């Protein structure tokens, strides 16, 4: 851990003395990680999401910018794994909305399958297509791809 | 033999439409 | 034991699903190996392949054999990679026919569909929503349809009539533990579900086709020449040729209307030749055997069609020269006429319908690269509004409006929870269980929303 | 190299005369509309050999007592015997014989197959020098659009 | 010739509008606009 040149003295020094150490110098570092990583990951995901609400809704804010330059170290973790959509929320008010995206949902979604699926939705949705159920038919798409992105991780 | 039966037979259905 | 057969039965049908499609390229290129080397075959009333220093002949055999049994494994896989695709779209199009149109309610279907009528032994089934990712459909259309009409009258033929009283009075408490008995779940499973299943996937086209090609594998062992037709799917089948094909297959019905013209009128000519031009139809061989005459309609019509039109210099090469008199003329002028009318402005149309398709395709992509590079999906604003910050229009379209990101958040709102949503993710499901899709920015979006 | 050999042999200079096209531009513009497409062609020159093929097997199993080229009489010769030879007959002259393949067989009057065959001629013709020539000559008007 | 004729007319349909003859962008500010300013208020059938 101090050969990759990532952590510094204090944070050897941390990660040795939060070691188990039970007299015998071995670590499960299985449960290691699974117990100080995983509730971390959660915890670090809302910390980056909240981060990014504040920064596409209140820009031009030196005050936190400064405080996202100190933050980025952690936000960039999080970059595909949030996702954003503007939906039409209140009387006429497009809402940004924030959600999780699984590693698992952005795997099976550059398979050559569905992109070659997204591709003819997209042309015989332009050619052929209508206005009025242009949405109707992009839900249809969606649905068909994730039972299909579920039916190719379940396997 | 079938050079000339095949158009018969071929108009032979239509009797069904001539009927009615 | 069934626990261990079940665990194995289940990674050999994942694995025959993982290779759907390699064992469709292998059983290609084993097809076109066995085309190859029948081209080594001799007559004697007796096909021989006596052609090479042996390892030809059992070859042969052993590569039907592989043929059949990989036909065999891609007709299973089939129907562990792609049959709950098409039963999860007839699912789904049945419910939601039945939520909001009533369709076995109020609005029977008619005898012109089949689909209409093979779709009502499924919905008064147990596991009707088997693939929907949701079970609260019968719920949805009982809370719509019961006051307006029969409460019972609608769980009678929804199904869990009998099942919803019973669960009404095992409410109560009179509640036992259920047992779980091996060797004897045939009883379990649903039959009329899989009668419904089984009659879907008999229907599905792409599931007809790799049983003609099965049967014709099975066949290609009593001859040895039923597994050229295992060539034709390098076109029906993988979609290298399509660019090709589709040159043929666009207009088609243009093609057989233009040969029944080419038909009508060859036989308008050859009406005329029966009725006026009697001593030139005279192909006799080496003298005074005359045959092949226009004594007859339907002789000369054939003669016609199979000679004039072949002939490539019309019909006046094929026939004896108009040197005689009260006809030197007329025949000149039905000669050169046919020539004219039959191979030259009817042969260039069919030759046209194939070049104006590849015009109209390659059309038809530019207008889709068009439409994908001048506005947005979504909103449809246009490229000029987005550009004015330094590249705004793909920043646009890779982040604010990614419809990647739009099926990853119905894929999240899907997959979470029902309890556990937020108030935008309320909303949007509220939405989207009705099927309104107002949520979606029409003409408007975030940066024109503010400055 | 082949300016070398030349002196071995006065005809390897007109290999030269492919400088006129793998060599300066005044030719792109004609070569372009066959370069343009160049898998279309190899693709549709593959499906023509596999119709092709369809053909004479077709004609293998079916047709024995047509494919009779035999000159001056009682020589038989050029037949369908064989696999191989059917289908190098048919690939070199039923695609070039401009009129299909029912031009240089046997007259189909033969019962049994007088209609048959007749289809097969006609089928032939249609779809090999009619919409499998087309294409090829529909790829290079496309590629001047 | 004849293709370009029927792209032309479904165009010049899709593009403006027949009577007033003003165009898609404009009205296309309201949610599905254009297609309501066709259908209610500059109806053909409506004017016959
Ligand atoms: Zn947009
Ligand atoms: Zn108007």
């Amino acid at each position: 851990m101090e050969s990759h040149k990532h952590y510094t003295q204090s944070e050897t020094e941390f990660l040795l003395s939060c070691a188990e150490t039970d007299e015998n110098e071995t670590l499960d570092y299985e449960e290691f990680v699974k117990r100080f990583h995983e509730p971390a990951k959660d915890i670090g995901f809302n910390v980056a999401v909240l981060l990014t609400n504040l920064s596409e809704h209140m820009p031009n804010d030196t005050r936190l910018q400064t405080f996202l330059e100190l933050a980025e170290s952690v936000l960039n973790y999080f970059q595909p794994f949030l996702g954003r959509i503007e939906i039409m929320g209140s009387a006429k008010r497009i809402e940004r909305v924030y959600f999780e995206i699984s590693e698992s949902s952005r795997t099976q979604w550059e398979k050559p399958q569905v992109k070659e699926s997204k591709r003819q939705f997209i042309f015989d949705v332009v050619n052929e297509g209508g206005e009025k159920e242009k949405m109707e038919l992009f839900v249809n798409f969606c649905e068909d791809t994730i039972f299909e992105m579920q039916l190719a991780a379940q396997i | 033999m079938t050079v000339k039966d095949m158009v018969l037979a071929f108009f032979s259905s239509y009797w069904s439409v001539f009927v009615t | 034991f069934w626990k261990k057969i079940i665990a194995y039965q289940q990674k050999l049908l994942n694995y025959f699903a993982r290779n759907f499609y390699n064992m469709r390229m292998l059983a290609l290129f084993v097809a076109f190996a066995i085309n190859f080397i029948l081209l080594f075959y001799k007559v004697s009333v007796h096909y021989v392949l006596e052609e090479s220093s042996g390892y030809m002949e059992p070859t042969l055999r052993i590569l039907a054999i592989l043929h059949t049994i990989i036909s065999f494994f891609c007709i299973i896989g089939y129907y562990c990679l792609k049959v709950p695709l098409v039963i999860f779209k007839r699912e789904k199009e049945v419910a939601r026919k039945l939520e909001f149109d009533g369709l076995y309610i109020t609005e029977q279907p008619s005898e012109d569909d089949i689909k209409g009528q093979w779709d009502r032994l499924v919905i008064n089934t147990q596991s009707f929503p088997n693939n929907y990712w949701d079970k609260f459909v019968k719920r949805k259309v009982m809370d719509k349809y019961g006051e307006f009409y029969g409460r019972d009258r609608i769980s009678e033929l929804l199904g869990m009539d009998k099942a919803a009283l019973d669960f009404s009075d095992a409410r109560e408490k009179k509640k036992p533990k259920k047992d779980s008995s091996l060797s004897a779940v045939l009883n379990s499973i649903d039959v009329k579900y899989q009668m419904w299943k089984l009659g879907v996937v008999f229907t599905d086209n792409s599931f007809l086709y790799l049983a003609w090609y099965m049967t014709m594998s099975v066949l290609g062992h009593y001859n040895n020449f039923f597994f050229a037709a295992h060539l034709l799917d390098i076109a029906m089948g993988f979609k290298t040729l399509r660019t090709i094909l589709s040159s043929v297959t666009h207009n088609g019905k243009q093609l057989v209307l233009t040969v029944g013209l080419l038909a009508v009128v060859v036989y308008l000519y050859t009406v005329v030749a029966f009725n006026f031009f009697r001593k030139f139809y005279n192909k006799s061989e080496d003298g005074d055997t005359p045959d092949m005459k226009c004594d007859d309609m339907l002789t000369c019509y054939m003669f016609h069609m199979y000679v004039g039109v072949r002939a490539g210099g019309g019909i006046g090469d094929e026939i004896e020269d108009p040197a005689g008199d009260e006809y030197e003329i007329y025949r000149i002028i039905f000669d050169i006429t046919f020539f004219f009318f039959v191979i030259v402005i009817l042969l260039a149309i069919i030759q046209g319908l194939i070049i104006d398709a590849f015009g109209e395709l390659r059309d038809q992509q530019e207008q889709v690269k068009e439409d994908m590079e001048t506005k947005c999906f979504i909103c449809g604003i246009g490229n000029d509004y987005f550009d004015t910050v330094p590249h705004g229009f793909e920043t646009h379209t890779l982040q604010e409006h990614n419809l990647a990101n739009y099926l990853f958040f119905l894929m999240y709102l899907i997959n979470k929870d029902e309890t556990e949503h937020t108030g935008q993710e309320s909303y949007v499901w509220k939405m989207y269980q009705e099927r309104c899709w107002e949520f979606f920015p029409a003409g408007d979006c975030f940066r024109k929303q503010y400055e």
